[PDB]
């Protein structure tokens, strides 16, 4: 289950590294519709504390998450920049979160009365009164109720049916490393020359195989030189060689 | 949770003529059999070392925390469990504490409100228990947690005939604040004079917690006062020197020499 | 935009009898679609809210069900006083969409 | 809760007046409503519909032609209309949206009808 | 332009690099994943410009 429209999920994903390819084998083909950055680039181009949101509205208001268009959920309930940056994920939840008798448990919020500012959550429990009319009660005459409950029967159509959406974001605030993680991982040793990378250590000759007893926390090797002539493997723990071509 | 105790009947520490103990790895790096010069923060030679003594008898004020520290303890019952990093330690200045509880170490950096006597002793008489967990009267503004595996631990309590030591060195640079660590068991000298043997300190850990520190403190494990036995542990502290190093055919140190003690070295 | 039409145009011919009108939609709608009641040259007045809520006071003989693109309405008691036009209109789906028009008369 | 007309009158091709429709103490301002069009013989049009956040939506028939006005307090909505081609013959009603969810107002509000023709009033 | 000034393009969809001073008019759509798409405005179907 995620939390409805009025009041967001909120979950501060940081302290990590970069890895959104489980998105791709989750499910079956979706909507992405990406706009800031290329959706390729995902893996690079890291970020710092990416701000993400999880809600589940109807399908009416999936593709009004767009900056610069503006509704009834898109104007009054989420207020997105011109200059936003990230793109949301969604995807249907038909037997998921849709109950055959109508899940009644998503309620929504219509009636604020102003232009909601970018990222922020407000909560409305007050009901506004018409007229110029002191109402102070529920359920009378120019008096209207801002919740309304979402329901989610399953012979609904497209648009009507649930459909969960994450909204991710990506800032810059002064750029710290908090959340960046390559993999570059490829394991070939074939004793031809090549242009090697281990842990850091850039360097170009013919990888083979040795027998050197190192210490765990002795790494890299020297030589009268002064220069990298024996490493070892960052993800496995072999000694590779003493050779160069 | 503190009270003050006091009534410490307090000595000056003595003062033992350290011999070779001060040297730990610089590096990552393999090198065999080939003698190799450097010039790095390390405990200077021939500089006496203070011996410090507990019984009865508890002693365990602030002491300075300059350019790191060397800390040793010749126990076979591990009566320390911690100690207090830090500069005003009054919930001002960001603050370490790193203690090692049951069967794992925890490290804790925040802004810490200490007491007047950090102690753990002292629930009964002898029956020795880790009393009084908040040393610290409350969490104010935190930074940083971990918990990691334990160092070595002694089975039960050992008065006298001190089989095992713990030496360890503290020091930071660039805001990293490097603990190496190491044990060397069986020794066999009752009456002090050290060893004069050599042992090289394997590194340990090093974290990046990148605030500032000036003094540090230790800590120990019927509410005032307790029937505690022998206890005798080392303090020195570092210098910027240089030294020559020895690697061996394997990759361990196995001599070394001073550049800056005598015309002959 | 949503293309409606509705095969009943013209009901003349009821007097007190069995009225079967209704509105196709040319996508697949939701419960939400509503119907506006007016007199010729007078602004309409409401009677059906979310397919199934009814008025205050409304005669009670009228009854309406709508799920698959279409809407059916059926009313057994036709009064007298309220000769006018029906109409149906769609909402949540912009643009919005009015009908093209429905004439019921009682001789 | 009543609304009331305000506007008239027979016009060339090319002008255009204010058209208002006025409350009975609705705020006009920060509130959601529409307006209508309405022909005789034929069916409903959709002139525009207006929000609280200053949301403007309309059809593509009647693009750049209509801008819309609501007072602060005197509980009144104002229309100017633009490039009068005699497409204008018409009466507009001025409403609220009948439900979002759930609701059951049923309050309406009257209008003037107008006709443009290069003849006037005879 | 205020109202709207779509005449200037880029390219961000090529996975090549290029030598100096060249122009490349790629019209068609890039494919990736490499699972033939062969339509229009697809999934993992994105028009270059
Ligand atoms: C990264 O770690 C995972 C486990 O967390 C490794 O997966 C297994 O690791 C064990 C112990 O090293 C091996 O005996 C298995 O053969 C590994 N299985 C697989 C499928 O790899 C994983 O190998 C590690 N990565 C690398 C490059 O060694
Ligand atoms: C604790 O005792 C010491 C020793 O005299 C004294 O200096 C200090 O002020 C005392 N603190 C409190 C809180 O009583
Ligand atoms: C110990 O060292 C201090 C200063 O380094 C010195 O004043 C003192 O005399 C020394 N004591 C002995 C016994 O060497
Ligand atoms: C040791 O301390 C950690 C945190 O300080 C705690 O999680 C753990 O339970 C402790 N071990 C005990 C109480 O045995
Ligand atoms: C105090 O807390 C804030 C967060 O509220 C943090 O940014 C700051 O670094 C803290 N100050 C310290 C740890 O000295
Ligand atoms: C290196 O270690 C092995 C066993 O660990 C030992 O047999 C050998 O003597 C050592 N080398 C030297 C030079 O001591």
């Amino acid at each position: 289950r995620f939390a409805s429209v009025y009041a967001w999920n909120r979950k501060r994903i940081s302290n990590c590294v970069a890895d959104y390819s489980v998105l791709y084998n989750l499910a079956p083909f979706f909507t992405f519709k990406c706009y800031g950055v290329s959706p390729t680039k995902l893996n690079d181009l890291c970020f710092t504390n990416v701000y993400a949101d999880s809600f589940v509205i109807r399908g009416d208001e999936v593709r009004q998450i767009a900056p610069g268009q503006t509704g009834n959920i898109a104007d009054y309930n989420y207020k997105l920049p011109d200059d936003f940056t990230g793109c949301v994920i969604a995807w249907n939840s038909n037997k998921l979160d849709s109950k055959v008798s109508g899940n009644y448990n998503y309620l929504y919020r219509l009636f604020r009365k102003s232009n909601l500012k970018p990222f922020e959550r407000d909560i409305s429990t007050e009901i506004y009164q018409a007229g110029n009319k002191p109402c102070n009660g529920v359920a009378g005459f120019n008096c209207y109720f801002p919740l309304r409950s979402y329901s989610f029967r399953p012979t609904y159509g497209v648009g009507h049916q649930p459909y969960r959406v994450v909204v991710l974001s990506f800032e810059l605030l002064h750029a710290p490393a908090t959340v960046c993680g390559p993999k570059k991982s490829t394991n070939l040793v074939k004793n031809k020359c090549v242009n090697f990378n281990f842990n850091g250590l850039k360097g170009t000759g013919v990888l083979t195989e040795s027998n050197k007893k190192f210490l765990p926390f002795q790494q890299f090797g020297r030589d009268i030189a002064d220069t990298t002539d024996a490493v070892r493997d960052p993800q496995t723990l072999e000694i590779l060689d003493i050779t160069p071509c | 949770q503190c009270v003050n105790l006091t009534t410490r009947t307090q000595l000056p520490p003595a003062y033992t003529n350290s011999f070779t103990r001060g040297v730990y790895y610089p590096d990552k790096v393999f090198r065999s059999s080939v003698l190799h010069s450097t010039q790095d923060l390390f405990l200077p030679f021939f500089s006496n070392v203070t011996w410090f003594h507990v019984i009865k008898r508890f002693d365990n004020p602030v002491l300075p925390f300059n350019d790191g520290v060397y800390f040793a303890s010749i126990e076979k019952s591990n009566i320390i469990r911690g100690w207090i990093f830090g500069t005003t330690l009054d919930s001002k200045t960001q603050s370490l504490l790193i203690v090692n509880n049951a069967t794992n170490v925890v490290i804790k950096v925040c802004e810490f409100q200490f007491c007047n006597d950090p102690f753990l002793d002292h629930k009964n008489n002898k029956s020795w228990m880790e009393s009084e967990f908040r040393v610290y009267s409350s969490a104010n503004n935190c930074t940083f947690e971990y918990v990691s595996q334990p160092f070595l631990m002694d089975l039960e309590g050992k008065q006298g005939n001190f089989k095992n030591l713990r030496e360890f060195v503290f020091k930071n640079i660039d805001g990293y604040f490097k603990i190496y660590s190491k044990h060397t068991p069986i020794i066999v000298r009752e009456p002090e004079d050290l060893p004069q043997g050599f042992s090289a300190l394997e590194p340990l850990v090093d974290l990046p917690i990148g605030i500032n520190i000036t003094r540090f403190q230790t800590l120990l494990a019927s509410s005032s006062g307790w029937t505690a036995g022998a206890a005798a542990y080392y303090v020195g502290y570092l210098q910027p020197r240089t030294f020559l190093l020895k690697y061996n055919e394997n990759g361990t140190i196995t001599d070394a020499v001073d550049c800056a003690l005598d015309p002959l070295s | 935009d949503i293309q409606m039409t509705q095969s009943p145009s013209s009901l003349s011919a009821s007097v007190g009898d069995r009225v079967t009108i209704t509105c196709q939609a040319s996508q697949d709608i939701n419960i939400y679609l509503n119907w506006y009641q007016q007199k010729p040259g007078k602004a309409p007045k409401l009677l059906i809210y979310d397919a199934s809520n009814l008025e205050t006071g409304v005669p009670s003989r009228f009854s309406g069900s709508g799920s698959g693109t279409d809407f059916t309405f059926t009313i057994n008691s036709l009064q007298p006083e309220d000769i006018a036009t029906y109409y149906c209109q769609q909402y949540d789906n912009l643009p919005r969409t009015f009908g093209q028009g429905t004439k019921v008369e009682i001789k | 809760v009543q609304l009331v007309e305000s506007g008239g009158g027979l016009v060339q091709p090319g002008g255009s007046l204010r058209l208002s429709c006025a409350a009975s103490g609705i705020i006009v301002s920060s509130n959601y409503m529409s307006w209508v069009r309405q022909g005789p013989g034929k069916g409903l049009e959709w002139v525009s519909v207006i929000y609280s956040g200053g949301s403007t939506y309309y059809a593509d028939s009647v693009k750049a032609r209509f801008t819309i006005s609501r007072d602060n307090s005197k509980n009144t909505l104002y229309l100017q209309m633009n490039s009068l081609r005699a497409e204008d013959t018409a009466v507009y009603y001025c409403a609220r949206e009948v439900v979002g969810s759930n609701s059951n107002m049923d309050v309406w509000g009257q209008g003037t009808t107008v006709t443009v023709s290069s003849a006037s009033t005879k």
